[PDB]
């Protein structure tokens, strides 16, 4: 029908802030869980939930609350949010008879920081396709760079001629750090579009490439002397050219 | 305890077999679950009882003494890129191991391995050099310089030509950056 949805997608918490993830299932599932799962890494059972008015403790209970007021919803809270806590957050849902497998939703990814002073928009860069690559294999590569994000709270999209395109696009699964050797260094993500010689040529032809970030609410406090790096999509864009 | 390979690599066309092996105690059945990046995780099997099951392209095997499972996955698509969990229940209640990301490496049908330079689209003579168009068993060499960053390697599809290629993307912040160096 729909399964099980969740919210929000995306939250960045400075450390000592409370938030709440919602979780919801229209499958009338006795069955609903909360888990943690760190990058890549597996999942980690917080806390879950047999029926209405009970709850119980998983693998890594402290320290979340939960709540299961209604069958349909579960509730996991974070009263005082610590960096540990910085993860992705997946819902589940089970019916009780006579099994079997679990029904997941999409996550929330959550990063806690000590500081919000950290928190970078990226800035997006468009790399026009090599006019060696044109006329040797008569395709063209069109680059795209995501740099100095942070948090990695990002989603990378190609649009030609105000349409959304899946079809000859790479992104990188996951950044680079472009400071290693720092804990909170900030992220470059890179996106290619392939495209034929003959497509790119065209001057009616436009190509953009998309970066959404999740970033600062209007709620957060910002004090720096820097544009506050709010939710916001960064974008670049080509033109096709004959030469 | 679930213990599963963090990483494995095939290529598209072939069979590759992932194994999981669990610790008994209170075995109610094994599960294994595919996730996509960074997607919800989505049922494959459920198995009780030994040995070994067909579910299409996948299968599914189970050794109740050898506390010991596999997944076999034949005809390899590049889809089928994921992490996949073995998890083990004992009926409410599922503990999963740590995952296994598999890279499916694409077949190359006619590879030219090349290094291009593109130019930024707005300014300030910046630029990326791209390595694209090798075959899959070349190993693209990472930054040992701490200025330059060279990304993994990725497989793009056009699907509407039926070609595939593998590229990675490397630049600096510093200019003049050499684009014939990097990947070599």
């Amino acid at each position: 029908n729909a399964g099980v949805t969740q919210t929000p997608k995306f939250r960045v918490l400075k450390t000592g802030q409370s938030m709440t993830l919602l979780c919801a299932q229209d499958m009338n599932h006795e069955y609903m869980y909360w888990y943690r799962q760190d990058p890549g890494m597996g999942l980690r059972l917080i806390h879950y939930s047999v029926g209405e008015g009970t709850t119980a403790k998983g693998e890594v209970p402290d320290g979340y609350n939960v709540s299961r007021l209604k069958k349909q919803n579960f509730l996991l809270g974070l009263e005082s949010a610590a960096p540990s806590q910085t993860s992705v957050y997946f819902c589940a849902s089970s019916p009780r008879l006579a099994g079997d497998e679990q029904f997941f939703g999409p996550g929330t990814r959550l990063t806690v920081l000590e500081d919000l002073k950290n928190v970078f928009p990226p800035e997006v860069a468009v790399f026009e396709p090599s006019e060696a690559e044109i006329s040797h294999t008569q395709k063209a590569t069109l680059v795209c760079l995501a740099t100095g994000f942070y948090p990695d709270h990002v989603e990378l999209s190609w649009w030609v001629n105000g349409k959304e395109v899946h079809s000859g696009v790479c992104t990188d699964p996951q950044p680079l750090k472009e400071q290693p050797a720092l804990n909170d260094s900030r992220y470059a993500l890179s996106s290619r579009l392939r495209v034929s010689a003959t497509f790119w040529q065209n001057p009616r032809n436009h190509f953009r490439c998309q970066v959404q970030f999740y970033g600062l609410s209007e709620n957060d406090e910002w004090t720096q002397d820097r544009a506050k790096p709010v939710t916001q999509i960064v974008s670049a864009e080509a033109w096709g050219r004959a030469d | 305890n679930i213990d599963q390979p963090t990483e494995m690599t095939a290529t598209e066309g072939a069979i590759v077999q992932i194994n999981c092996t669990y610790q008994t105690s209170g075995f109610n059945g094994l599960f294994w679950y595919q996730q996509h990046a960074g997607e919800a995780p989505t049922f494959l099997s459920y198995n009780v009882l030994d040995g070994l099951e067909e579910k299409g392209r996948f299968s599914s095997f189970l050794s109740r003494s050898k506390g010991y499972s596999y997944l076999l996955l034949k005809e390899l698509q590049m889809k089928d890129s994921a992490s996949y969990l073995c998890a083990v229940r004992n009926g409410f209640k599922t503990i999963f191991g740590a995952g296994t990301r598999l890279f499916v490496k694409a077949n190359i049908q006619n590879p030219d391995p090349a290094v291009y330079q593109l130019r930024d689209s707005k300014s300030s003579d910046k630029s990326v050099c791209l390595f694209t168009d090798f075959d899959s068993q070349t190993n693209v060499s990472q930054s040992k310089d701490s200025d330059v960053y060279i990304t993994d390697k990725c497989v793009l599809d056009m699907r509407s030509m039926d070609f595939k290629s593998n590229s990675a993307v490397a630049w600096s912040n510093k200019s003049d950056f050499a684009c014939a160096n990097a990947f070599n």
